[PDB]
């Protein structure tokens, strides 16, 4: 529709001879002194900000979002044009491609028409150019990208759930015969290609001499790939599918910057593959920009209510209401629900790690719940402990189509990215993965013996677990040895143990039945007058909350000692299955740490740490 | 077959005759 | 462990239990999805 | 294809007429209206009444339905115009606008059987349930070439071209080119209609944009297109152009007043309409009359939790109806579909067909709101076993491929059997062990009736004699219009019989004290709407909710 070279001489001027306001409105060339560093090979990568461009161009901007690979190529054809005319002496030659360029630059001075009978612009580039996508463009869920918006600069968030090794990928292949004494070129797009046999070139093919090619790895142009797949964020998911995966691929000095499971921001071209009735193809991305979020590291007064409204009161009120009762067992969910993820700076990394414990699965169909934890909390990934087998954590050989060599992957525990991990049916689990489990309640020591796989996982969730009783509820006549069939010393590991026996509590029994009867009965499963409200609202309010971060004080610590004491005489009388030791008072040091975080005074707070103290009490010794 | 003379099928058998 | 399958065999010949024995139960009790049984698919698949 | 005509006057005329009926003037603007609110709301398809086209000239609907394509064409255009001619940024903002039929079809309204040949280039109506399902892949349809060399665009319609008229290179601009998303989805004629005679004949449907995630495998779909041809192997295909979801759920007056209840009480002959030749297991009876009947959907607001998918497992010795009555219920089957034993058809299965991997639904989700009747549960294999458990608490089956990630609506009831392998008298030794099945499932269940053949000669005597006596030497469709009818039935609950059923409640918690009492409660509302359905009734009745509180106790024995 328009002419090329007018654009190319735009933005040969935009980039010259054209002028910003960046810094106080005055031009100090932003993109000059860039441009002087590609020419001393002291930069790599050059990024255009199309944000800059946006401010005093707006067409060319919607040009190129409306295609992106073309001004891509437009671009770096214009910055390799512009190169020449910065050259102030000669190459140092860093590496090889500097003195196989040269080289080529000499040999065509020395002998100075055909259109193939020219460097290719891709070989002697020794600059890549990437961009950025301009606020302008809201970002896009994945679900919403189809083949609608193919060719055009999209941007999505994403996890990234299978990142692969970097390796090395070849753009230009030379080719060099025995008899023409040239160097042939084949520019590989595809990520498959056909080696050449015999050489096309016209000085052979008019001299019908031998034309025997041999493929060489010296001069070739490479560049850095990865593969990556990336999933949907599941809070804004709806509930009524699962996050899908979309590929994206990166290239050059964009790559090594995703790690696995971490938030990204990515910005691409949305280009068809081949893999070579009708002409069918697939999706991928060609990544220009990856941009991690921070948080991954380590109008009037009245319209907040922080302290003088009791978070007790309304945040808990609301929390779970299917749930038919159990509010004791409801306020830990909320430590629970609160994590490590707000920490002290001063090096507790033991903090973040929150491994409650659950036993018996029948009992009040307590397995609702785990999904409205999932929901409510942010940064919260759902998870289920039977997603799949044992060998969704090691390596297996199963056919495949599309792709996959020596597959590396994980399980729902690496799945979850230092939130919420949910875990179902802990009994059913084979011997193999409860070691699985057990070596994650190491802080991290996962160590296998197998001579593929030697890796180290990084497991920093909250892991809560549920696991059913032993085919039947407990039974007190039974002694030790006998009574408690999972494992002891496993249990011991956990940090919080929770058991519920369904007494029969006339007083409680009378409870239940009076909450079934109103079922049926409306819409407000609710009725104590709590409306469900958006979640947005709920959402706002506790973000900001957690940039206060309160310090505990550590003199109060003394106060605690005392209770460990007691607790030892009732331990060494009652004799019991269940046992303690000085693991509570690392339990309770972290349990009183959360707690506090409601009123943010910390100078004298003792009702809160004591809380805690009886939360332990209440579960223990019920009789 | 090389209650008693049930290899894998429990069940065929209750659906024939006894016949030598 | 020590009771594996090479030896489970001779306990009934041990108990003057022949081998049609052997068909009836330990034969029948692997099919039926028991952790032994799945205890050979997963640790056995390639160690034998 | 794009083969042009010069000045046609025929689809002239044809674009005239249908511009005409689009701008409705003379009427009150209801597609005028509907044009306004896809504009507003970001949708480029406008669903036609078929109907209306009719009433404003049958000639234009007759050679529509008799020549789909080039009326179809036309009218498209049509629909264009008038877009830009409302607003003309709207138009150039996208490339071409879809049009899609709906109404009521005389003739052309047709079944899977019924879609025989002779409708080739007709627009048809299919109605069914998906089989077969494909995934989502970008489809080219207009790819754009640009040649650096010679200077020249180069566009087609639809090998792919790669050289130019000399050779040079070219590099396709992606963004001016133009990609739909494609399906490929099947159909099968619906379980109660089509005749088990007779072969089942499988029609392929493919869909456009916009209707990749319309339709979804298992569900329940109307299709509207055009019938065409593929060009040695000669297949017919369906290119649709709208499709719809179904599942909303005469003698019946006759009906409906002879079963008034204030005649007689009809419950007891109305179980014992089920089991006609076999005595006794009256209890057994009652269950598998609840099992056909109750609520399958509740609005469960914001969340979702138990709701109609009310299963019944039945172990019990051989030859003691635990193999004969599933044939009964398979026999005068509401929406029911037969499995049994292993069964590998991939209940979410693809079986990974290469040079293709499509996701053929299986057994339980062929039957989406109905009951399953399945035959030796023990025979299924674990690979089985881990699925089916997560299938009836949720309600869906997950799918877990590489890179396929759905469920599909599973809300679903099981009636299983299962053969006590070699259990005999299952007396002595816990049911919970006794049956094999050690696993959680069992929770799951609400019922688990065990018909052992106990040595009780006064009782057993009757079965074997009199069942042989009933001959009769000298009413099986009356259900199949009481079930119908009792679908559509929501028996609200009075709180004043609600308590009624804990105030007995209570009684059985202590006696079952000395088997999960959890789940019993919740299982309550099901076996008092069961009564009421019964009756038709809108309210529980105290009477029939008494008979709810003896079942768990004869649930039980």
């Amino acid at each position: 529709l328009k002419d090329y070279a007018l654009e190319k001489e735009k933005v040969k001027k935009f980039l010259q001879e054209f002028y910003q306001d960046d810094e106080l409105g005055k031009k100090q060339f932003k993109y000059g002194n860039q441009l002087v560093r590609l020419a001393h090979r002291e930069q790599v990568a050059l990024y255009v900000d199309l944000d800059d461009v946006a401010e005093d161009d707006p067409e060319l901007v919607d040009s190129i979002c409306e295609n992106a690979r073309r001004y891509a190529k437009l671009f770096a054809d214009a910055v390799q044009e512009l190169l020449p005319q910065y050259k102030e002496r000669e190459v140092v030659n860093k590496d090889v491609l500097d003195v196989y360029i040269e080289h080529r630059l000499m040999m065509e001075q020395r002998s100075r028409r055909s259109p193939q009978n020219q460097y290719p612009a891709e070989l002697m580039r020794r600059f890549e150019l990437y961009f950025q996508g301009p606020s302008s463009n809201k970002p896009r869920v994945i679900r919403e990208v189809r083949a609608d918006s193919v060719g055009k600069l999209v941007t999505v968030r994403g996890i990234v759930t299978r990142v692969s090794e970097v390796k090395p990928k070849m753009v230009v292949a030379t080719y060099t015969c025995d008899q023409c004494g040239a160097e042939t070129y084949q520019p590989i797009q595809s990520p498959t290609f056909m080696p050449l046999i015999m050489c096309p070139s016209q000085e052979c093919q008019t001299n019908r001499s031998g034309g025997r090619l041999y493929l060489q790895t010296r001069g070739s142009r490479f560049i850095k790939f990865q593969e990556m797949k990336m999933q949907e964020h599941s809070d804004q998911v709806p509930v009524g599918n699962i996050p899908r995966s979309i590929t994206v691929l990166v290239e050059g000095e964009n790559t090594r910057i995703a790690q696995p499971g971490d938030h990204v921001s990515v910005t691409g071209i949305f280009l068809p593959i081949l893999r070579t009735q009708g002409l069918l193809s697939e999706t991928y991305l060609e990544a220009h920009r990856i941009v991690k979020m921070n948080k991954s590291e380590d109008t009037r007064e009245e319209l907040r209510q922080i302290a003088e409204e009791d978070f007790y009161e309304k945040l808990a009120a609301s929390i779970a209401p299917e749930i038919y009762g159990h509010e004791d067992v409801k306020k830990a969910l909320l430590l629970l629900l609160v994590g490590g993820v707000d920490q002290s700076p001063r090096g507790m990394k033991i903090r973040g790690n929150i491994n409650i414990c659950l036993m018996g699965d029948p009992g009040v169909a307590k397995s609702q719940l785990l999904s409205y934890i999932d929901r409510l909390a942010p940064r919260s990934q759902y998870t289920t402990g039977r997603g799949s087998s044992g060998v969704g954590l090691t390596a297996a050989v199963l056919r495949d189509s599309v792709s996959g060599e020596l597959t590396l992957e994980g399980g729902a525990l690496v799945l979850a990215d230092q939130g919420v991990c949910c875990i179902d049916e802990f009994d059913k689990m084979a011997e193999a993965d409860r070691t699985a489990i057990h070596e994650v309640m190491e802080q991290q020591t996962i160590s296998i013996a197998k001579a593929g796989i030697l890796t180290t996982l990084n497991a920093r969730c909250s892991i809560l677990a549920a696991a059913n009783p032993a085919y039947g509820r407990y039974n007190p006549r039974r002694s030790l040895e006998q009574n408690i069939q999972l494992p002891a010393a496993l249990l011991s590991r956990f940090d919080l143990l929770w058991l519920i026996q369904d007494r029969p509590d006339r007083d409680n029994d009378l409870r239940l039945a009076q909450h079934i009867t109103y079922v049926h009965q409306h819409s407000r499963q609710p009725p104590s007058q709590f409306e469900p409200l958006d979640m947005k609202l709920m959402r706002r309010y506790i973000a900001m909350c957690r940039e206060k971060q309160p310090m505990v004080p550590e003199s109060l610590a003394d106060y605690i000692t005392a209770a460990y004491v007691e607790m030892r005489r009732e331990a060494w009388a009652s004799k019991d299955a269940t046992y303690t030791s000085a693991r509570t008072l690392l339990a309770i040091l972290r349990l009183s740490t959360a707690l506090a975080r409601l009123r943010m005074v910390d100078v004298v707070e003792k009702e809160d740490v004591n809380e805690a103290i009886r939360l332990m009490e209440m579960s223990k010794d019920s009789l | 077959v090389f209650e008693d003379n049930i290899d894998f099928m429990p069940t065929i058998l209750s659906r024939f005759d006894m016949i030598f | 462990s020590q009771v594996s399958e090479h030896s489970i065999i001779k306990d009934f010949t041990k108990q003057k239990y022949p081998e049609h024995a052997i068909h009836k139960v330990l034969q029948l009790m692997l099919r039926r999805g028991e952790i032994q049984h799945r205890m050979q698919r997963k640790v056995l698949y390639r160690l034998k | 294809a794009g083969t042009v005509v010069l000045d046609d006057v025929e689809l002239r005329e044809a674009q005239r007429d249908y511009l005409d009926f689009l701008d409705d003037e003379e009427d009150q603007g209801i597609y005028q209206s509907k044009v306004r609110e896809l504009i507003s709301d970001n949708q480029y398809r406008l669903i036609v009444n078929v109907n209306d086209l009719r009433r404003k000239n049958e000639k234009r609907a007759n050679r529509l339905l008799n020549n789909a394509f080039e009326e179809l064409v036309a009218f498209q255009r049509a629909l264009k115009d008038f877009v830009a001619s409302i607003d003309a940024t709207y138009a150039k903002q996208y490339e071409e606008f879809y049009v899609g039929l709906e109404g009521s079809f005389g003739s052309k309204h047709v079944s899977p059987r019924t879609l025989t040949s002779c409708f080739l280039s007709c627009v048809v109506c299919v109605e069914g349930i998906v089989t077969k399902c494909s995934l989502v892949r970008p489809k080219v349809v207009r790819s754009v070439h640009y040649c650096p060399a010679t200077k020249k665009t180069i566009e087609r319609r639809y090998v792919y071209p790669t050289k130019d008229e000399e050779n040079n290179p070219l590099e396709t601009e992606y963004g001016l080119s133009v990609y739909k998303d494609h399906q490929t989805i099947t159909i099968q004629e619906m379980p109660e209609k089509a005749p088990a005679g007779q072969l089942p004949r499988s029609v392929d449907v493919i869909l456009d944009d916009d209707l990749v995630d319309k339709a979804k495998p298992g569900d329940r779909v109307q299709v509207v297109g055009t019938y065409r041809c593929l060009p040695g192997t000669f297949r017919t295909v369906l290119i649709a152009c709208n499709v719809k979801q179904m599942s909303k759920d005469e003698d019946i007056a006759k009906i409906k007043k002879f079963s008034k209840t204030r005649s007689k009480d009809i419950f007891d002959q109305l179980a014992k309409s089920l089991a006609p030749s076999i005595h006794g297991h009256d209890y057994v009876k009652k269950a598998i009359l609840c099992l056909l009947l109750g609520g399958v959907e509740r609005d469960l607001e914001n969340g979702s939790h138990i709701r109609g998918d009310i299963n019944i497992l039945l172990i019990g010795d051989p030859s003691v109806a635990k193999s004969q009555l599933l044939r009964y219920v398979l026999c005068t089957a509401p929406r029911a579909i037969p499995t049994t034993g292993r069964g590998s058809s991939g209940v979410g299965l693809t079986a990974a067909v290469t040079t293709d991997r499509r996701l053929e639904a299986g057994a339980m989700v062929l039957a989406d709101r109905g009951v399953v009747c399945i035959d030796e549960f023990d025979k299924m294999s674990d690979m089985d076993r881990t699925a089916i458990h997560e299938v009836m608490e949720q309600g869906r089956v997950t799918i877990a491929k590489a890179g396929i990630h759905a469920r599909l609506n599973a809300r679903c009831s099981v009636l299983a059997a299962a053969n006590p392998v070699y259990g005999r008298y299952d007396q002595y030794k816990t049911p919970m062990e006794n049956i094999g099945l050690q696993d959680s499932l069992l929770s799951r269940f609400d019922l688990l009736f065990i018909m052992l053949d106990q040595m009780d000669p006064e009782q057993d005597r009757e079965i074997s004699d009199h069942v042989l006596r009933m001959h009769r030497y000298r009413s099986a469709a009356f259900m199949k219009k009481y079930i119908h009818v009792a679908k559509i039935i929501k028996p609200v609950l009075t709180q004043e019989s609600a308590t009624y059923i804990a105030e007995e409640y209570s009684r059985l918690r202590s006696q079952d004290s000395m088997p999960v009492t959890a789940r019993t409660l919740e299982t309550l509302i099901r076996l008092a709407t069961a009564h009421a359905k019964a009756r038709m009734s809108k309210t529980v009745d105290l009477q029939d909710a008494e008979e709810a509180v003896e079942l768990v106790q004869y649930a039980y024995f």
